[PDB]
RNA sequence: UGGCGUUCAGCCACCCGAGAUUGAGCAAUAACAGGUCUGUGAUGCCCUUAGAUGUCCGGGGCUGCACGCGCGCUACACUGACUGGCUCAGCGUGUGCCUACCCUACGCCGGCAGGCGCGGGUAACCCGUUGAACCCCAUUCGUGAUGGGGAUCGGGGAUUGCAAUUAUUCCCCAUGAACGAGGAAUUCCCAGUAAGUGCGGGUCAUAAGCUUGCGUUGAUUAAGUCCCUGCCCUUUGUACACACCGCC
């Protein structure tokens, strides 16, 4: 009965879609749930030349990348998680389950 | 030649070949009759006092 | 109510260095006369007891914060070499004028490693510790 | 059973300076020690503004408990007296009167804006092709 | 206590304007007064809000200069405070007076320009900034190369700027910049 | 005390060089060609002088002892790093090269490399770049 | 330029003119004293350390870089 | 809210309030004979193709030096170097496809470079609460290149690697050299800005005097002009239209 489920991406709003899926379908039938946490997100940094050559003001480019993590816990049996887990999924979206 | 001390009452503008210089009517404190049209350096602004080492030449409007 | 705290804690070094004379039992090393302290200083010391300074600093390092300080004592204890190409970097302090300390300090009974590393003090010594500066608090106005 | 727990934040740059505030003796300590061994000894009056502006019977009635984040050693000490005047403030709304709060305020306010208005300031970045974030590096022709 | 400031051991008052033509561009009084001349600054942001900081502060602000002091002013407080205790047992004065008295004495009323140049006349606000900056630098250069404290040649050249004894870069560079413009008025 | 005794020279001819009579004893000594700063420390260490005197305060019977350490800086306990002469290549051994030897084993180290027609040691006769630095640019100090 | 050739400690008589005016300046620090005697700078600290407990100089402040002492007590 | 203005678009001043110009990204029609075939298994034609201009293994060079220019570093010292003590940061990365190369706490051996054993961490979970630097308080200190300054060129110890000679990097040999605030000319820059000042990443077995970002100490002057070097519209003049680097 201590089952943590981490929904990590990129795409802000469809994440925050499926974890708001994900915990009314568990208030709406009846299991206690902790809040939804938020964890910071992560940043990359990458930056390069905007240029094959050396020739031209010595100008840069830059490109990011941010990701974003969240996890939830509950009080739960484990058989049913299978079903919860599979409710309106959204792509981009990678979901971790830890039962122990 | 005694040192006087006037007052402004209306800036002009910003003369020079550089836009460095104002040009300020000033009149003086002394005799309300004297007024003269001069041009002053630094930051200037309308309602103030000045200080005349020679107070008989004059500038030109322009 | 006193303790350390209230006793601007630059010449309370300056008593527990003569207390640590006074009663002398430290095991001053052999090689005393002869180092550098660090990577980046250029000279010995100026003070003929350097060694009983340094263990009144670390024995407030360790009354203030911590049961883990073994190269956080260096890492407390460097400074700036000077590569005559740009400043450098905040240089470690020395390992050995700083393990053969602890090693000489455990010599008497004031300190004690018990785990999760590092050398944590006791209260024993802090009774000693901590009735001085109440000496030092009145003795000062 | 009085719960009076007055916490109040303060900012400069990086310095998130917190005072507390309860009920009792008149008395300041921040991060435990006293105020005499707090840092630069040249800034020792910037601690007694909010004493010696008010008066000394101000603060009687009000204990002190400070905690300090972040920041340089300036900014940590235009912290902790913006804190404390947030704090004192703070006291005389929630516990007492709110008119006799606004002489207070008044007098604060008469000598310095800082009191009460936190620095709306902080550094800025480093754009490519410069050694700062304006000043570009050493052009030189032919 | 109503309002006393020590500047470190100084007090406000017993300070006296003697020109007219100075008497609001120049805050050295009871509002215009702290216990340290430190500040937060935003002084700079409006253009003629500069006018309101106390002397004591633009002094600070204008010490420190040649690189290896951008960046001390916690530092550069210290000197005037040593500065102000000599001067008050060497002259045995209020040394604020000694100092509205050097600002006085040191200000030009004049300077030439190009249109072979013509010659007018200055600012207040000009004489606050050219009074400033010329006796700072006449005290640096006589204590560059020197073993006398900045301190000591600081109070040496108000004493000899409120006494005008031709020992003053100050004083020294205002005929300079006086008879420049005098032959060409 | 702060007047001057007698026997209070202001040229100490020492080791065929006049010593300042006025600096500390601590920048007293570096005249002296090899050692320096830290090694005179030591020297003015080993023997219980203050260091906080002038040079001409010290006296004459007792300035050959410290001369005598400086001289054999072994018998009184000096350690083996920091000798300026470690393990020699004609003998093999360890001592400390003073005012003499420092130009004199170093001229007759360059000549022994000087000798085999070795490329580390044939630049000295040309008088030019060897500790591994390029130069295109650096040196320039007449040179024709 | 002219060269300086200093004093380190006192001969004879300028001792005897540091006993004699020194305690009559109102300024006595040692870069002001050291212009009067011809001395060098590390000399006034240890004679205004003598004058301290013989007690003839009123020491005001003591910071590192620099010391002031005044006159004497009037009278 | 007042002031100014055809009572139009708007400007200055002021109150109230955390702010009454924050900082970058993206970007037009039309065009240049700008640079790149040394980024490509995007490519046309030309030369070579087995004694190979394809491919691999041993060496050595691209780092040489009478002079000349351009980008940068430490400096020319008392607001200052040297010993103690004291107390405060914010962005980040980190055990791999072929892949052997991680950040590392904590115990000991030694001057120090490090070593030997030991544990954690795929990361707000450990390294780490990332006791970061001048600045801060007590210590020694030149008018001569002084303890300022620390370079071409000289004796010894450890690490990466199949290998360091032309010295791969760091402590322990020294010469302790030029340099006393810089000529005609010229770059950059207006508020957390110039400058000072240390950290992270990138390149990377070995690795920062370059660069890309972060923080901390924090100013002087200005709210203006067309004189200089240049741009933008209207009018004007023309023997130029590969267009004033013109034509004659
Ligand atoms: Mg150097
Ligand atoms: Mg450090
Ligand atoms: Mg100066
Ligand atoms: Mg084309
Ligand atoms: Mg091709
Ligand atoms: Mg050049
Ligand atoms: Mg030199
Ligand atoms: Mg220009
Ligand atoms: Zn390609």
């Amino acid at each position: 009965h201590r089952i943590r489920i981490t929904l990590t991406s990129r795409n802000v709003k469809s994440l925050e879609k499926v974890c708001a899926d994900l915990i009314r379908g568990a208030k709406e039938k009846n299991l206690k749930v902790k809040g939804p946490v938020r964890m910071p997100t992560k940043t990359l940094r990458i930056t390069t030349r905007k240029t094959p050559c050396g020739e031209g003001s010595k100008t840069w480019d830059r490109f990011q990348m941010r990701i974003h993590k969240r996890l939830i816990d509950l009080h739960s049996p484990s058989e049913i998680v299978k079903q919860i887990t599979s409710i309106s999924i959204e792509p981009g979206v990678e979901v971790e389950v830890t039962i122990a | 030649q005694p040192i006087k001390l006037a007052r402004v009452t209306k800036v002009l503008g910003r003369t020079g070949s550089q836009g460095q210089c104002t040009q300020v009517r000033v009149e003086f404190m002394d005799d309300t009759s004297r007024s003269i049209i001069r041009n002053v350096k630094g930051p200037v602004r309308e309602g103030d006092v000045l200080t005349l080492l020679e107070s008989e030449r004059e500038a030109r409007r322009l | 109510g006193v303790t350390v705290k209230d006793v601007n804690q630059q010449e309370f070094v300056r008593a527990l260095a003569a207390f640590l004379k006074k009663s002398g039992k430290l095991k001053v090393p052999e090689w005393v006369d002869t180092v550098k302290l660090a990577k980046h200083k250029e000279l010995a010391p100026y003070d003929e007891n350097w060694f009983y300074t340094r263990a009144a600093s670390t024995a407030r390092h360790l009354y203030l914060r911590g049961g883990a300080g073994v190269g956080s004592m260096t890492k407390i204890y460097g400074g700036r070499q000077r590569n005559g190409v740009m400043p450098s970097h905040f240089s470690r302090g020395s390992k050995s004028v700083a393990r053969r300390v602890l090693q000489a300090l455990e010599g008497l009974k004031m300190v004690e490693k018990d785990q999760d590393g590092g050398r944590k003090l006791t209260p024993q010594g802090q009774r000693d510790l901590d009735r001085i500066a109440g000496q030092v608090a009145a003795a000062k106005k | 059973g009085p719960l009076q727990s007055v916490q109040v934040f303060g900012r400069k740059k990086t310095a998130t300076a917190v005072a507390h505030c309860k009920r009792g003796n008149g008395l300041i300590k921040v991060n435990g020690r006293p105020l005499e061994m707090i840092e630069p000894r040249t800034l020792q009056y910037k601690l007694l503004e909010p004493v010696l502006l008010l008066g000394k019977e101000r603060f009687a009635g009000v204990d002190i408990r400070v905690r300090v984040k972040g920041g340089g050693h300036v900014a940590q000490i235009y912290a902790i007296r913006q804190s404390i005047s947030k704090a004192l403030v703070a006291y005389y709304q929630k516990y007492v009167d709110e008119a006799s709060k606004k002489e207070i305020k008044d007098i604060l306010i008469q000598y310095d804006r800082t009191l009460l208005v936190a620095d709306p300031r902080r550094c800025e970045s480093k754009k490519f092709g410069g050694p700062g974030a304006r000043a570009r590096y050493q052009k030189s022709y032919r | 206590t109503p309002d006393i400031k020590l500047f470190g051991k100084w007090s406000t008052d017993d300070v006296q304007i003697n020109d007219i033509s100075l008497q609001d561009y120049i805050a050295v009084k009871e509002k215009y007064a702290k216990y340290l001349p430190h500040s937060a600054g935003r002084y700079a942001a409006k253009r003629f809000r500069k006018a309101q900081c106390p002397i004591v502060e633009r002094l600070t602000n204008s010490m420190m200069m040649h690189g290896r002091n951008n960046g001390k002013k916690l530092m550069t407080v210290r000197i005037v405070k040593h500065a102000f205790e000599i001067i008050h047992l060497l002259t045995g004065e209020n040394p604020l007076q000694v100092l509205v008295n050097a600002i006085i004495n040191s200000g030009p009323r004049e300077d030439s320009t190009r249109i072979r140049r013509q010659a007018v006349d200055v600012s207040p606000l000009r004489r606050v900034n050219q009074a400033i900056w010329l006796l700072c630098t006449g005290a640096r250069e006589a204590a560059f190369r020197n073993i006398k404290t900045i301190a000591e040649c600081l109070a040496d050249e108000l004493i000899n700027a409120a006494k005008g004894s031709s020992n003053s870069y100050a004083i020294k560079k205002k005929d300079e910049l006086e008879r420049v413009a005098k032959s060409n008025r | 005390s702060l007047v001057i005794p007698e026997k209070f020279q202001h040229i100490l001819r020492v080791l065929n060089t006049n010593i300042d009579g006025r600096r500390k004893i601590a920048f007293a000594i570096t005249a002296i060609k090899g050692v320096g700063r830290r090694y005179a420390h030591v020297v003015l260490r080993k023997a219980d002088i203050d260091l906080t005197k002038r040079a001409g305060e010290l006296t004459e019977d007792e300035v050959e002892r410290v001369i005598t350490i400086m001289q054999n800086p072994r018998q009184y306990k000096i350690p083996d790093w920091f000798l300026n002469r470690q393990k020699d290549v004609k003998d093999g051994k360890y001592s400390q090269v003073l005012a003499n030897g420092l130009d004199n084993k170093l001229r007759e180290d360059l000549e022994r490399l000087k000798k085999i027609r070795a490329h580390r040691g044939l630049r000295h006769f040309w008088g030019l770049r060897v500790r591994g630095q390029h130069t295109k640019t650096t040196g320039r100090r007449g040179r024709t | 330029r002219d060269k300086l050739n200093n004093l380190v400690l006192f001969d004879k008589a300028t001792y005897d003119k540091l006993c004699k005016e020194v305690p009559n300046y109102k300024l006595i620090t040692p870069a002001v004293v050291s212009e009067r005697l011809k001395i060098r700078g590390s000399l006034a600290r240890a004679a205004l350390q003598e004058l301290l407990s013989k007690g003839l100089i009123k020491l005001v402040s003591k910071h590192r870089a620099q010391v002031i002492y005044t006159r004497n007590t009037k009278g």
